[PDB]
């Protein structure tokens, strides 16, 4: 199952959810949110390392 | 007869070739002589055929100068067949200057045709011939526009027209008058003389006329007996040359064998031919290139080709209706360059093609920079074959590679085809086939509308998807094809489903349509490129079910009998369905009540009787926006009746005489459940009166009283013509004039019939006569009293 | 006033609103402001939340998803100037995806200096039409506002206007940013000075709004600098720029640096003094000195390296594009591609431009908006290094608005490996393409397939050749023409003519409705030559024609095609007159009404019109008008001839008058209720052998007159032995037409009145009238006459004895 | 055009100087036009 | 086309569930089986 923007933030904020989002600095790199899950599926683990504690 | 065979043809420009029919006896054939422009009447004065006698098809003669009097340059031109006829015509005489008679006093009878005479000022002496005496039929002709416009018969004013008896309508007469041999005609040598006959009135054969050709010669042109050895001759001459190549049929030697009728190799005959059968068409360079409609023109009715056909149409139903009668190519095809081809379709009854004569590189099917072209057949069920040769598709942008494949499939040339004969990027590059079926969930129809809901479909991004495209037309019968002409098909978009994340169905329903009709719905997804991941659906078929029918057209009621009406009535514009029956409901008209107050006796006797890309860009745009925001923000650690059944007409018998009767019409498409019949149509018929109706039955019975006064009372009829509206007394006393007088209704229901009264002294008599809607009746038998 | 705060550099908010107390007491922000992903909150969380004091923004404002929030009214009450510095995504303000977001509110920001706003996706947002954006940005054709409550819904922004209202496009609206709010909108002398609440200009360098009329010291945000309060155009020395708003001195920009320098942030930029500006670092051509933080000019020339990430970098924006100003070579590869739609030449240029070599590839793909590629203004190498995969160098894909590809009259190129690549570029021409082969030197690089024949340009006009029309001839509908034979290298090329033609109206008709005829290309004196069908008589078309060749990629014979030429048609005889009505208003007068005809077919000269008049029905005058039913009405072989030409050939007074520029006509001295037959045809040329058009009829019958149908005349009678009269009466010789009957109502003494008809024969032919059977009395007899009109008036009694 | 109609076209073209199925039935293209002009008239 | 004549449309539609009124937008915008399955009430 592949899912793209739009509804890819309402699958966060679930999966991730409570805690918010890492974000230290700009520090795009290519790679970010689309190629990695709405071009190709992504599993659980690569939406869960977008959490800020865990 | 001495003379040459002299084929048909034409003079212009000049009289010098003129002299060419010097040495001509019979002309088989036709003449034209038109363009004398530079001639003087002296120069034709010393020009004569007494040798011609025949001409064949027809005789034109047009813008003739100088000319007066054809008498000199034709002075024994027997007869015109019209073996061919000018359009129904023989002779046509046009525009002459000059010309003031006829001169042809040698012309006896035409077989066949008319003779048409126009806008000659000059031309005179024609109320002197008889036209039925030559021709068979007088009722053709057209003559205007001559001197004569603007009885003894006779051509010339020396020479007459050699009036046959009405015995000799035809057999002709000679300088005694004496009617000539049947097969002779007009005139003859010698009467009742077959061989002295100087025309033929049915066929010539070796001097002799005779009626029919006996066998082996056959009947040529019509007009002669000609046997197999010199028609083959002339089949042969033909054979070889440009062109009415002779056939034999029917004992006939026709230039051509006619429908459901083959050339045969071995013998003359026209043999019954194989089904259609039509014909087959050559091709020396075997190139012919097809540039629009008229280079197809004379395509029409081909089906063997035997050369190479290469199109080449720089543009619809034109080309359908000159092409699709062809089967095979025995060269290779070649289409090149075509703009306005949206598909191959009108090529439809091609089975094979040998390819013998092979396209430069070992091809037999050339495609080449055709844009416009998305299909080649319905490979589903048709089928074509090739003999052998390669294939080449290039350039050509909306043909994808799956009709490719299928071509050698079909055709079994999957080895025939090397590496590069059919190019991988060029072709189909905007055909978009993504062989993504598209299912129907359910479908409800109803007799004003029809609903559609099929299955949802999603491309892997959601948000490419841009709305669906449904298509229906009209479908006469169970198949139609998905490309019609670069038209039709009326379409309609459909705003995306919402994502549901159950499941909801994209469905559709439209808008007004026509009860019990065929129609063809598919559906055609919209995407946006990044691949491609478009979605369409077989063409499906429903059938909107049926519903009240329309009113009955054309309600026409005739009265043939006083008590039968015949009713006539076409079917109803919109029969929604099988029509079942009809009901028809006659109810007796009752008759206007006012007659029966109206005293018509007074004043008013009187009585009657009876633009796409933008979109897309839009689309792309805002998902590039939001794919940008994401990457930038995350970050990983009752009435009497009739059912009539399958007629348009009735009988309705059991009326009364002059009665009205009001006929409710109504179509009834079904029987038993509840028959769904539309509103009536109205109609008022009234049958004739009786003739014996409206005369008085019963004698009058008179009173007389001591100051001569008579009262009359008669019996009136009372089964009359509707009603009887007065009575007519006329009564006339010995030695008086029939005083006449008018009882009315009143007059005689109140007076019980007449009260006269002062009566002269003397007999007197009494006839009374009654006046209903047909008329007047019958007086009654005088009463003779005297008072 | 001044700015009393700190500057709170750029920053975000998310998952709690504890951190936006961060912006406690600052009125500038020095970046970007982000509030973004904010789920857990309602609207009671928001209604404490105030920032007054906080003023202008640097970049951009950016708001996604954060819900509970309604109306950015108490959030941002004092938001005046949006600098856009360094824009997002080309956008300046970002409302994306808010959820119970009501009404913006910002009913305090004037002006934004660079960049647009984009609000699209809230579902709940409405007061958006009833807002005025020409009066805040620049471009407002930049902006994108879509899919919210105010376009599928029907949110209805009632608020106050009291408040000012204006124009969009063809009717006024009011300009209200909240329901107790409208937009500050002040003459536009003060174009963008400001304004106070009176109307008074504010000073001239002063920007949004003031609080003392003309005076810079008493302002809150200013369009130039800004420096101690009250801020000046450009600050002198010892004041150097900084970030373009504001201006400091040496110290602070030598502090920054040496805090940068000694504190390795990976983020952090050794500013640099320049032309008095301290900005991160100077362009190329300079060198950072030791001693003192400004660069000085070095002496050689080594370019400023613009390394870039990975080898590749794609440009979709204004703030992608941003990050490559003041580069001059890249060490990598750029790939354009704009999915657009507006226009973004001029902030490209800006931006680029100063890019002179490129390592790596060039890949242009996918552009819409995309004209021409001159914002490469110095672009003069590319070493190709990194080649793209295929082994291409210069790439281009499906551009369809890519028109001129570079000004090859003075612009120099090199590609020094690679091969170029070009496809479906519908607005693009072969010659561009070609040119480019022959400048950039590799001719002898190029292989089959990598340029398409076909899909460069499918719809354009690159010619470049011309044509001459010989001969033109016009006529009643037929228009003949001819022009000089035009013939490509090998004649085998040509492939034919084509002809395009329309009406023209008018003069401007543009270049490339437009039937299309084709053409037969000529044999090999001979002019190609064509003629024309079914114009319609005095009209203007425009008219040129057009070649087609071959694909020609060996050659280059591109064709010829020659300048619109505009020919009218002659003109003719025109349509029948429109609209012919006539009217009596008069015994005497007759009127006309019509319209101009249908098809002038050129300029109406003028009309004719001819009037007669009738003659009555004869079975008038022999008619019984006293019998029953006396109602008096009151008022094949075409071809024959064809075939026949084609074997010939074989190949080879009543009054009137000139009634000028007037509809409406009035005829006068005409006999009373009398027919009249009106006939009127329109000519369009007089002088020259008159033309005129078909004849519309019509009748009329003139008013009836009133003594007409009366009896003019005493009453005689002569009486005999018999008791017999015969009654002479003179008729009325001119009625109303004519008179059909007589009625004659002759009465007894003290006696009823019986009436007598004496119709036309009856007065003829018996010469008068006759009573026979009357008795010795007084009599009293009035005559009637019945015309075609009406009935006359009675005579006097006639008194005698019998 | 067609019969009649026609010879107001090939007087215009031909100047000083088959039919009807050519252009009633056909196209009217002034190929066959031009060409039916009669110079030894 | 709105209320009064597409009634025959609204019980086409979802048969036998019924709807409560409201139309304004079918008459000046388009009827699209969307607002028609909705207006169906279960």
């Amino acid at each position: 199952e592949t899912l793209c923007g739009g509804e890819l933030v309402d699958t966060l904020q679930f999966v991730c959810g409570d805690r918010g989002f890492y974000f230290s600095r700009p520090a795009r790199r290519s790679r970010g949110i689309v190629e990695e899950c709405c071009f190709r599926s992504c599993d659980l683990a690569l939406l869960e390392t977008y959490c800020a504690t865990p | 007869y001495p003379g040459e065979v002299c084929p048909g043809m034409d003079i212009r420009n000049n009289l010098t070739r003129l002299h060419e029919l010097e040495n001509c006896s019979v002309i088989e054939g036709h003449l034209q002589i038109l363009l004398m422009f530079k001639t003087r009447p002296e120069d034709f004065r010393d020009l004569s055929f007494p040798k011609l006698i025949m001409i064949t098809d027809y005789l034109l003669l047009f813008r003739v100068y100088g000319l007066e009097s054809l008498k000199d340059l034709f002075p024994n031109l027997t007869v015109i067949r019209g073996s061919r006829l000018f359009f129904n015509y023989a002779l046509v005489i046009f525009e002459m200057v000059h010309l003031k008679e006829l001169g042809l006093y040698n012309l006896m009878n035409i077989t066949r045709g008319s003779v048409r005479i126009e806008k000659n000022n000059e031309l005179c002496y024609l109320a002197t011939i008889d036209w039925s005496r030559i021709l068979d039929s007088v009722e053709d002709n057209y003559i205007v526009l001559n001197k004569d416009d603007n009885v003894e018969r006779c051509w010339t004013h020396s020479h007459c027209q050699k009036v046959c008896p009405t015995i000799c309508k035809s057999h002709g007469c000679t300088a005694e008058g004496l009617c000539c041999h049947s097969e002779c005609l007009g005139n003859c040598s010698q009467p009742d003389d077959p061989t002295k006959c100087v025309a033929c009135r049915n066929f010539y054969l070796d001097g002799r006329c005779v009626e029919t050709c006996p066998p082996p010669y056959y009947h040529f042109q019509d007009w002669r007996c000609v046997n197999f050895s010199f028609c083959q001759d002339l089949h042969h001459k033909c054979k070889n040359s440009r062109c009415h190549q002779y056939v034999i049929h029917n004992n006939k030697c026709i230039p051509e064998c006619p429908s459901g009728y083959t050339m045969n190799s071995s013998n003359l005959l026209c043999t019954p031919c194989l089904g259609p059968c039509p014909k087959v068409c050559h091709l020396l360079e075997g190139e012919k290139t097809i540039d629009s409609v008229t280079s197809a023109q004379e395509l029409r009715g081909c089906t063997v080709i035997n050369g190479s056909l290469i199109i080449n149409i720089r543009g619809a139903a034109e080309l359908e209706a000159n092409l699709g009668l062809i089967e095979e190519i025995s060269g290779y095809l070649k289409i090149r360059r075509s703009y306005a081809l949206v598909s191959l379709s009108f090529f439809r009854k091609l089975r094979l093609i040998r390819g013998e004569t092979l396209e430069i590189g070992n091809y037999s099917f050339y495609a080449l920079d055709n844009q416009n072209l998305r299909q080649l057949w319905d490979w589903s069920k048709h089928n074509l074959t090739i003999t052998q040769g390669k294939l080449f598709f290039h350039y050509n942008p909306k043909l994808c590679l799956s009709e490719i494949h299928k071509m050698e499939e079909v055709s079994g040339t999957k080895g025939r085809q090397e590496r590069n004969d059919i190019a991988l990027k060029t072709n189909g590059d905007q055909a978009s086939c993504e062989n993504e079926l598209l299912k129907f969930s359910y479908i409800r129809t109803s007799f004003d509308k029809i609903l559609l809901r099929w299955e949802p479909y999603w491309p892997p991004d959601f948000r490419d998807l841009l709305g669906f495209m449904l298509f229906y037309k009209e479908a006469p019968y169970q198949n139609v094809t998905e490309f019609d002409g670069q038209n039709s098909w009326t379409v309609v978009d459909i705003d995306p489903p919402l994502r549901s994340n159950s499941q909801n169905h994209p469905g559709w329903l439209m808008r007004g349509l026509k009860p019990w009709t065929q129609y063809a719905i598919f559906v055609k997804t919209l995407v946006t490129f990044s691949r491609t991941y478009g979605a369409k659906s077989d063409i499906i078929y429903v059938q909107t079910d049926a519903t009240n029918p329309s009113v009955p057209l054309d309600p026409i009621s005739v009265s043939n009998s006083s008590s039968q009406i015949i009713l006539k009535w076409k079917p109803p514009s919109d029969p929604n369905g099988n029509i079942t029956h009809y009901l028809v409901f006659w109810e007796r008209q009752a008759e206007d009540s006012e007659l029966f107050e109206l005293d018509y006796c007074l004043k008013g006797l009187k009585l009657p009787s009876r633009q796409i890309l933008k979109e897309l860009e839009e689309s792309s745009f805002r998902k590039t926006f939001e794919d940008y925001l994401h990457n930038v923000v995350f970050v990983p650690r009752h009435r009497p009746f009739e059912k009539v059944v399958n007629k348009e007409s009735l009988v309705i018998s059991g009326l009364r005489h002059f009665t009205g009767y009001r006929i409710e019409l109504q179509a009834c498409n079904q029987d038993t459940p509840e028959e769904r019949c539309s509103v009536a149509a109205y109609v008022s018929a009234r049958t004739m009166p009786e003739a014996k109706a409206d005369d008085i039955v019963g004698p009058v019975t008179h009173e007389i009283f001591e100051n001569n006064v008579v009262h009359l009372m008669w019996q009136e009829p009372k089964e009359p013509n509707g009603l009887i509206v007065l009575y007519e007394v006329s009564y006339r006393r010995y030695g008086d004039e029939e005083l006449h007088l008018c009882v009315s209704r009143k007059h005689f229901a109140l007076e019980r019939g007449c009260r006269l009264r002062g009566l002269s002294p003397g007999n007197y008599s009494v006839r009374i006569r009654a006046t209903s809607l047909a008329g007047n009746g019958s007086w009654t038998e005088p009463t003779y009293f005297y008072v």
